[PDB]
């Protein structure tokens, strides 16, 4: 059996769906691991080290994928229209696991369907406790939360920590993080590390204890209606205009004192909720930064533009795309192990085969297509 | 001519105190005694005693030497105070717990025109009832000058390491 | 008695020699604080905020300095030889106060002398506790050391802290700080609070303790040689090439595992010592970075280039210029506080003039020219 990993061809994607450690275990399951030449240069993962882990190396993408029974990518394959038909390079009938973005990319799904390819979209991993070690949303949003604070600090003309000095007290920065998810919690931790004062807010009332354990102060808005705001999986729902104005008002007291504002809020299905409007940035101090991690999903701030730092009203509004890739050398070995944990339970004890348990809800909620038949209820 | 003292000695004094102000310095950083210091802090705060930190502009060996280490030990910003904003409080303070600080307290900055430390504004630890002084020996600070405070009735020298002495003071308390 | 503060004309210089706090204190001492418009826009100190504190906002650089008895700026004035005669705009017989870099820049001192201006080179501030409040080297170096860590974290493709997750563990970054002065000490602090393992090294004996006091480990080289490595005001000496060899070999064990190397080493007057050679960056693993704070005076690593992020042998050698300006909004109110503390004691109380005491150790050592004659011994 043969598993294969190409270099990511999409612009600015320095991640790779493999690591030396993860290759070791793949060989122990009975796979031949082939990796494209220079596939992990952006993640500081060398060709030598992959081969040292027990992996062949292909010169080209097509050469790595030619007789590959299973294929691991990070980002979704490019279609013929997009520039380079990577879907064609995959061997007909092989299984394909990656961040497919399937619910918004129907063209790439049915192209794989034309070649009997069984594609597993990892971003659809259900929110059950046992599949956290397989979750790519989670492992990558963690690093995205850290990176946001590093980006704020880079774009900020002041220093984070309080320092009493002979020239005078330099005050601590005031971070305020909207949305205390995986990314929000890491942002609080990282900003607190650098000596900031960190406020934060969320619709989910369970999140209150989490912020205060990291050393932050919580912003209460609707103590009653926040208990009726959490779903089965743990993600947020829509709150409407009533709550949006009680929040925008309650948070304004701190936002005019805020230096760095990190916004992470997401609502599955719907666009990202507006937490900071243009009217709100006018009240903010000049020299302030806003990091909008939800920018690729509309944004929590409408002023932010994907891939651009936007200066309006004396406030830099950062909207970097693919934030996790800005930490590729950490994001990659974590992405590789997400896939190793998804695949491991369905590999036979001694048989050299991949029997993907269709009963397993890890497999049911993930499988987009199989053998030329789109099984996902989309 | 110096009034020395042990950890149990200093335990009795701060337990029976209405207000303490911790004056950390370079010695506190060397010993890495900041986690032990904030422990001594919130055993005193637990029994009701008023505790604050007095940070001299040039304590330690860098700008904000004290701040980053107190920040590591989770001492909240509201308890930490700069020189100009806290020098009056020493009058209304039973104890100035000077942990690893020397030059910062030295009154020779205003009683010795010839001294090199002259001119620099200092923390008035002498205005407090009594003053604890944790340092390994009788050696001078960075500036290499004898401290007038070192020997006089309102002062006590706790000879030793700042982490071990402060850990021994927490044990003497409950 | 007029004191004017212009905009910094030099490229890549967002700082200003003023803040609202200092304007309040100045006018209260009996000054009329003028300041060119847009002066502190790069430092987030708006024109309105300055007039609120009690300042006149002049239109151009010429108008502000024309009738000013004192001038404060951050970097030295430009001369006619550099295309812009900033020194021409300064009133005859006035008092300039800035970072002149007078020892390396003789031309600007002669131009200030032809106008009979009394210039105070603020970088020649003697190293004493009395004058640490007046010291621009420290306040700006400190922020530059913080910056180096922020910049290293930015260009680096892993996260500083160790992280234990459901998907597995990623190790912390490993920082190596060469040169443990004011800058390097704040770099050891900023890296260590971000969760990195921080090694460091220096040539002065009293440094080993200082590195450990922040929570980093020290790399010794010749504990019998670091003994006589300090000088008058705590500065370091040159060490020849028999130490340059002995440092690189012991360092090499740790440099091979280093992710981010911050180099702050710098000798006063002379250029920077080479602590990381090209041969050494070959042995550094791909994905590494070197932040070189000494780039503007030789560089501790020859590969680094002013204002550029060069990439050789897999290593992102970063080498920004004017690093304290990369923190301009905190760096400026400090710089202004330095200028203020130096000037405050010399304001004649009941008359509203100023007289600089000659025997004042802080004035003697910082004065470069006065009443149209070069004063400093070393010029
Ligand atoms: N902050 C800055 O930017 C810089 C400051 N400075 C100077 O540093 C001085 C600041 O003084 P300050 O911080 O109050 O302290 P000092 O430097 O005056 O000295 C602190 C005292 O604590 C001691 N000590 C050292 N190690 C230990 C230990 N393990 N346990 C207990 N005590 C220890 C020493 O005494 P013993 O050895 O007897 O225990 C020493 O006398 C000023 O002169 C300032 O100008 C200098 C350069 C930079
Ligand atoms: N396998 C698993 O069990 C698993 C995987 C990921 C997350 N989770 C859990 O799910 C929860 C959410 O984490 P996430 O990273 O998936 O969240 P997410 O990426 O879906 O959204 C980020 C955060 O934005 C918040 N938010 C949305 N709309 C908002 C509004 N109008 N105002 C304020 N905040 C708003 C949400 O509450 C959420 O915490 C966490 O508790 C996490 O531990 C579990
Ligand atoms: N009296 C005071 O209150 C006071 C306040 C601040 C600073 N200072 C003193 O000023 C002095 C200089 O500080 P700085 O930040 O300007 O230093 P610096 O800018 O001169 O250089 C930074 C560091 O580079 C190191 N270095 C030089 N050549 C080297 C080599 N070949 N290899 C390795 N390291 C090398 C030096 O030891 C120095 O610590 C310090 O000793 C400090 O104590 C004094």
């Amino acid at each position: 059996m043969k598993i294969a990993i190409p270099k990511e061809r999409r612009p600015g994607e320095d991640r790779v769906a493999i690591s030396p450690e993860v290759v070791k275990k793949l060989v122990g399951l009975g796979f031949e691991v082939i990796v494209e030449q220079g596939a992990g240069v952006g993640a500081s993962i060398t060709d030598d080290a992959l081969t040292a882990a027990g992996a062949t190396i292909a010169s080209t993408a097509a050469q790595a994928l030619s007789q590959a029974d299973v294929v691991w990518k990070v980002q979704r394959p490019m279609t013929a229209e997009e520039g380079t038909d990577e879907v064609a390079l995959i061997k007909e009938g092989a299984v394909l696991m990656c961040h497919l973005g399937a619910l918004t990319n129907r063209p790439v799904v049915e192209a794989l369907t034309k070649r009997k390819i069984t594609a597993y979209a990892m971003e659809l991993m259900p929110r059950i406790s046992r599949a956290q070690s397989m979750d790519i949303l989670s492992s990558q949003s963690n690093l995205a939360g850290y990176r946001a604070v590093i980006d704020g600090a880079y774009e900020f003309a002041r220093a984070f920590p309080m320092m009493m000095t002979a020239a005078g007290t330099v005050p601590p920065a005031r971070v305020l993080v909207f949305g205390v998810g995986v990314a929000g919690l890491q942002a609080i931790a990282t900003a607190k590390r650098l000596g900031a004062v960190v406020m934060a807010t969320d619709v989910r009332a369970a999140t209150k204890e989490q912020v205060e354990s990291l050393g932050g102060k919580f912003i209460t808005v609707d103590d009653e209606a926040m208990k009726t705001a959490e779903t089965a999986g743990g993600y947020a729902k829509e709150m409407g205009e009533e709550f949006r104005k009680k929040q925008a008002e309650a948070v304004l007291k701190e936002l005019v004192k805020t230096d760095i504002a990190i916004t992470t809020a997401l609502i599955p299905g719907k666009p990202a909720p507006v937490l900071i409007t243009e009217e709100m940035v006018t009240k903010m101090k000049p020299g302030s930064v806003i990091i909008d991690l939800a920018v690729e999903a509309g944004g929590n701030c409408p002023l932010s533009e994907p891939g651009k730092i936007v200066v309006k009203h004396g406030v830099k509004i950062v909207g970097h795309t693919n934030v996790p890739s800005r930490v590729a050398a950490d994001a990659s070995p974590l992405f590789a192990k997400n896939l190793l944990n998804f695949l491991t339970p369905h590999v036979d004890k001694d048989t050299k085969t991949l029997v993907m348990k269709l009963e397993d809800e890890t497999v049911s909620g993930t499988c987009v297509t199989r053998d030329g038949a789109i099984v996902h209820p989309a | 001519s110096v009034k020395a003292g042990s950890a149990e000695d200093a335990a009795f004094i701060m337990k029976n105190a209405s207000k303490v102000i911790i004056v950390p310095g370079y010695g506190m950083a060397v010993a890495q005694a900041q986690h032990a210091l904030r422990e001594m802090a919130d055993v005193l705060k637990k029994e009701g005693v008023e505790v604050s930190y007095a940070i001299h502009p040039v304590a330690g060996r860098m700008p904000g030497h004290m701040n980053v280490l107190l920040a590591e030990a989770n001492v909240p910003y509201d308890e930490v105070f700069e020189l100009e904003e806290i020098n009056s409080s020493f009058q209304t303070a039973d104890v100035a717990f000077v942990i690893g600080a020397n030059d910062v307290t030295n009154p020779a900055a205003k009683t010795d025109p010839s001294s090199p430390i002259y001119g620099m504004p200092i923390l008035d630890v002498e205005k407090a009832g009594t003053v604890l002084f944790i340092k390994r020996s009788m050696a001078s600070g960075y500036a290499g000058v004898e401290n007038e405070l070192f020997f006089r009735n309102n002062t006590m020298m706790l000879f030793g390491d700042a982490k071990k002495m402060t850990e021994q003071i927490v044990q003497a308390m409950n």
